[PDB]
């Protein structure tokens, strides 16, 4: 299997740089080309630069001052590197792999980094429980959450009883408060029979911050 | 730069539909195209390369045709698992280019949202504020509405949603709102309550609490 795997998300300062690294498996870096895509709202998605086999680089004309590629064949790892960053650079950084050793077509791709671009600090999140009510129960089926609050920068994950929990799972878009700080809401529907004995953990991972929180979610008397 | 220009920005079917999204380049690129997949919150799938070749593994639904500047990627018998956007990519002239994008949206029937409402946790009023929940839930078509009443009074200015992208499994969009106040304020009064209008639902629904009850 072809993988592509990357860094995690970050948060920089305008003027600084960002750092990621691509490590790939089942391929040789010496035996292909590694490509690196950004995509954000505004921008779509934009193609950045290359470094090939044998080491040679290609920059995308607006990156050609700014970006540097390189590379650790022994260890399979690409860096990619881009200085003097602007609000303009927040987005999310892919690298990709091509069908072809020469060619542009890019059949694997790694998961993404977001990257935010902002003066602001990072902070990590409050978790709060969205307890099941009885009232609100509604034909054998109940609903419950996690509040993540006041958070910056995107993005934060969530998780259900690590994983174990992902039918009816709604995990939704962030909201950005006046506070600039971001909130959002994670909720799952269960069946009403089951809350007595059924725990449910919701597992927020923020890792700009490196906060990993689990939280209990329970029926109140 | 050649300049990929892709429509609608938005392709609204019914299942089972052929359905065609369109990508035009701003100078001709040959069969220089390629067709990429994006399920909500993953990266891009290769479907289709150089305008109609197949990529192994992409199931046969998936179709692409056109040249010069004119190109189409199609979809027989559209299904739940192709909810998603859908981008084209020229690499004729360097540096390689990709359009913006079009959203398939998959038609269903109308589904009211079931809506919940979540008092704040004590262990947030601790700390001197106070968000309350409503959750809409499983809903068709994406608009919906959501009024807070505190006391019987529209609120303004203190709440914000967020809804989901459509579900790959139902075809539905959830919402959340969250009305957010001082513990102080909070304390002050006695019945929230969210109220719901939406297509399926011929009267407006309202969940609502007493606090302290």
């Amino acid at each position: 299997q072809v993988q592509l795997k990357q860094s995690g998300p970050g948060l920089v300062q305008p003027s600084q740089s960002l750092s990621i690294t691509c490590t790939v498996s089942g391929f040789s870096l010496t035996n292909y080309g590694v490509h690196w895509v950004r995509q954000s709202p505004g921008k779509g998605l934009e193609w950045l630069g290359v470094i090939w086999s044998g080491g040679n680089t290609d920059y995308n004309t607006p990156f050609t001052s700014r970006l540097s590629i390189n590379k650790d064949n022994s260890k399979s790892q690409v860096f990619f590197k881009m200085n003097s960053l602007q609000s303009n650079d927040t987005a999310i950084y892919y690298c990709a792999r091509a069908l072809t050793y020469y060619d542009y077509e890019f059949a694997y791709w790694g998961q993404g980094t977001l990257v935010t671009v902002s003066a602001a600090s990072t902070k990590g999140p409050s978790v709060f429980p969205l307890a099941p009510s009885s009232k609100s129960t509604s034909g054998g089926t109940a609903a419950l959450g996690c509040l993540v609050k006041d958070y910056f920068p995107e993005p934060v994950t969530v998780s259900w009883n690590s994983g174990a929990l992902t039918s009816g799972v709604h995990t939704f878009p962030a909201v950005l408060q006046s506070s600039g700080l971001y909130s959002l809401s994670s909720v799952v529907t269960v069946p009403s029979s089951s809350l007595g004995t059924q725990t449910y953990i919701c597992n927020v991972n923020h890792k700009p911050s490196n906060t990993k929180v689990d939280k209990r979610v329970e029926p109140k008397s | 730069d050649i300049l990929l220009t892709q429509s609608p920005v938005i392709l609204s079917v019914s299942p089972g539909e052929r359905v065609s999204f369109s990508c035009r380049a701003s100078q001709s690129i040959g069969t220089n195209i390629h067709w990429y997949q994006q399920r909500t919150n993953g990266s891009p799938r290769l479907l289709i390369k150089y305008a109609s070749e197949s990529i192994s593994g992409i199931p046969s639904r998936f179709s692409g045709s056109g040249s010069g500047t004119d190109f189409t990627l199609s979809i027989n018998s559209v299904e739940s698992e192709d909810i998603a956007d859908y981008y084209c990519q020229q690499n004729n002239n360097w540096p390689t280019t990709f359009g913006a994008g079009t959203k398939l949206e998959l038609k269903r029937t109308v589904a009211a949202p079931s809506v919940f409402i979540f008092p704040p946790s004590d262990e947030q009023l601790k700390s001197g504020t106070a968000s309350v929940v409503c959750l809409l839930n499983n809903f068709y078509p994406r608009e919906a509405k959501v009024q807070w009443k505190v006391d019987n009074a529209l609120q303004s200015g203190n709440s914000q949603e967020s809804v989901t992208e459509q579900d790959s499994k139902d075809s539905t969009y959830s919402l959340s709102s969250t009305l957010t106040l001082s513990k102080a304020d909070y304390e002050k009064h006695k019945v929230y309550a969210c109220e719901v209008t939406h297509q399926g639902l011929s009267s407006p629904v309202t969940k609502s609490f007493n606090r302290g009850a």
